[PDB]
């Protein structure tokens, strides 16, 4: 959980260019599929659990 | 003074942070 937004998977740190007024990432399906560090400025990709 | 021009393509913001 990061600013509200809960969930479960695995970080792979991407470098998916979030811009200063992005703070998640939806994909096509309206899934997240990236979110940012609300203390940091890493972008890790929400990958799927096994 | 006071004309008045189309609005082309003003007129659109960002309602997401998405």
């Amino acid at each position: 959980n990061f600013n509200g937004l809960t969930g479960t998977g695995v970080l792979t740190e991407s470098n998916k260019k979030f811009l200063p007024f992005q703070q998640f990432g939806r994909d096509i399906a309206d899934t997240t599929d990236a979110v940012r560090d609300p203390q940091t400025l890493e972008i890790l990709d929400i990958t799927p659990c096994s | 003074t006071q004309s008045y021009t189309n609005s082309f393509t003003r007129g659109v913001y960002y309602p997401d942070k998405v």
